[PDB]
């Protein structure tokens, strides 16, 4: 089966270096055609560099032309992306993808990895309850940088009801968002509901028992 | 055979080397085709054209050295069956390039600028073929 | 370059409807056209190649045509899993080059929200700062007016609203107002209320709280 794992992806500052890694599970890289694309967030698929290692052929976008390289360790089954000098306009998920060839379309995409290009420095959040027929509770999840966190309920053993919002950007310069999940009014006071937030930049795990 | 006497002859006098002439010319026009940039409409459909006759002549002539020697006797020696299969993909791929297009949705085929590239490296084996 | 301009960015449609997506290309790439669909938050799936080839196990709803330099999308049986953004792409010539996009949107029936409204914690409140929350949840049409009042005092420029994306089974919204405050005017005052006005409410709605 065909998969492709990104990682190397992150936080880093304006003139900064990443590279970005994928491997390649279920076909050849060296016969393949690789692809990074990219979305920054909010907007369209920007293509950004190919390599077909079959015939020495890689290739970039101008965006990108000098400061980012491409290429593959036939042997890893991998494929690389370099990327210098970082500048804003690269914050993206970078998406690593295949094609059966480099006039073929692609026809496979990773879950892809989130660049954020910024002076700015991680901070962890705090989480605030949101406590409570049909109730509803939640967590406040709060004054965080970059994007993104991860919330789940009861470590991920309760998903109906559940709605995570998009994060939004306060005017400070830090991320909040909300996570709510709806549930019957029986339950409260016997069933325990916890959130646990976790914030991969900041190695911050957070689990609130939210309660009446 | 009641033609095969008047077509087999034919095809020498000076058919011999005019039809290998004639492939050293669709190389040389393929690389002037390849070589000028941002040539328009025009000019692309011109180059096209050139393309396609000497494709179509190309397929004509294999017509012949089938129609003159008969299926069987070409058919029999599979190395004749090589530059016969070549040029008969060629012609497939120019058809269309030059023309056919925008029907090629319609073959489902995926892979189109492999297919040219390969159809152009054709036209060079053809030559490589000839000892 | 190549330019896929693609229309429109965004449509509605009725679940069993017919959907048209078109795309038209700068200048003939042949038949190297492939149509992307992308889930929110999801890496791209592949639905169509070379303009109307149904990629291997994609849903036959799904079709492609070419003409010339303009392609189409068809989606001849809108489903509600169908709400994605759609990109044409031009494979032909370099660099590779998409479309910006059209946002599918499935219309449903409407469907008024549930309104809760939540006051800060004390965790919050002894850092100094106060964040009233109010939850519309599960409804559609998207378009929803929160306001916020304190002591009946209109409150203007300090809150923020999150919609989630559409739901892929049952296509409504849900969606967060962030009221945020000093602990200091939190203490000023005593009555905090959400007014929700949408299409479902045949009049606005209140929750409010008091502390
Ligand atoms: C199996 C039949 C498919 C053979 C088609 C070969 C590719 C045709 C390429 C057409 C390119 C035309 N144009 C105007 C964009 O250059
Ligand atoms: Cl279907
Ligand atoms: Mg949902």
């Amino acid at each position: 089966e065909v998969q492709l794992v990104e990682s190397g992806g992150g936080l880093v500052q304006p003139g900064g270096s990443l590279r970005l890694s994928c491997a390649a599970s279920g076909f050849n890289v060296s016969s393949s055609s690789i692809h990074w694309v990219r979305q920054a967030p909010g907007k369209g698929l920007e293509w950004v560099a190919s390599i077909s290692s079959y015939y020495g052929y890689t290739s970039y976008a101008d965006s990108v032309k000098g400061r980012f390289t491409i290429s593959a360790d036939t042997s890893k089954n991998t494929a690389y992306l370099q990327m210098n000098s970082l500048r804003a306009e690269d914050t993206a998920v970078y998406y690593c993808a295949r094609s059966y060839s480099w006039s073929y379309a692609i026809d496979y995409w990773g879950q892809g990895t989130l660049v954020t290009v910024s002076s700015a420095s991680t901070k962890g959040p705090s989480v605030f309850p949101l406590a409570p027929g049909t109730a509803a509770l939640g967590c406040l999840v709060k004054d965080y940088f970059p994007e993104p966190v991860t919330v789940s309920w009861n470590s991920g053993a309760l998903t109906s009801g559940v709605h995570t919002f998009p994060a939004v950007l306060q005017s400070s310069g830090l991320y909040s968002l909300s996570s709510v999940v709806t549930v019957p009014s029986s339950s409260l006071g016997t069933q325990t509901y916890i959130c646990n937030v976790n914030h991969k930049p900041s190695n911050t795990k957070v689990d609130k028992k939210v309660e009446p | 055979r009641v033609q095969f006497r008047v077509r087999a002859v034919i095809d020498h006098l000076g058919m011999r080397v005019f039809g290998v002439f004639l492939i050293f010319l669709d190389i040389i026009l393929m690389i002037i085709d390849l070589s000028l940039p941002g040539k328009s409409e025009s000019s692309q459909s011109f180059y096209d054209g050139m393309a396609l006759a000497l494709s179509c002549y190309f397929m004509l002539d294999l017509g012949l050295r089938i129609f003159a020697y008969g299926p069987k006797n070409f058919f029999t020696n599979p190395w004749e069956v090589a530059d016969g299969l070549i040029i008969v993909v060629t012609f497939v791929v120019t058809i269309f390039y030059t023309v056919l297009d925008e029907y090629v949705q319609e073959t489902g085929a995926d892979g189109l600028g492999e297919l040219v590239v390969l159809a152009r490296l054709l036209r060079v084996v053809r030559l490589a073929r000839i000892f | 370059d190549i330019q896929m301009t693609q229309s429109p960015s965004s449509l509605s449609a009725s679940v069993g409807d017919r959907v048209t997506i078109t795309c038209r290309a700068s200048q003939s790439v042949s038949s190297a056209v492939a149509w992307y669909q992308q889930k929110p938050g999801k890496a791209p799936k592949l639905l169509i190649y070379s303009a109307s080839s149904l990629y291997s196990g994609v849903p036959s709803r799904f079709s492609g045509s070419g003409s010339g330099t303009d392609f189409t999308l068809t989606i001849s049986s809108l489903q509600p899993e169908d709400f994605a953004t759609y990109y044409c792409q031009q494979y032909f010539y370099w660099p590779i080059t998409f479309g910006q996009g059209t946002k599918v949107e499935i219309k449903r029936t409407v469907a008024a929200p549930s309104v809760f409204i939540f006051p800060p914690s004390d965790e919050q409140l002894k850092s100094g700062t106060a964040s009233v929350v109010c939850l519309l949840n599960n409804f559609y049409p998207r378009e929803a007016k929160v306001q916020w009042k304190v002591d009946n005092a209109l409150q203007a420029g300090n809150s923020q609203e999150s919609v989630t994306e559409q739901d892929s089974k049952d296509s409504t919204y849900s969606l967060s107002s962030t009221l945020t405050l000093s602990k200091a005017d939190y203490e000023k005052h005593k009555v905090y209320a959400c007014e929700v006005t949408h299409q479902g409410l045949s009049s606005p709605v209140t929750k409010s709280f008091n502390r």
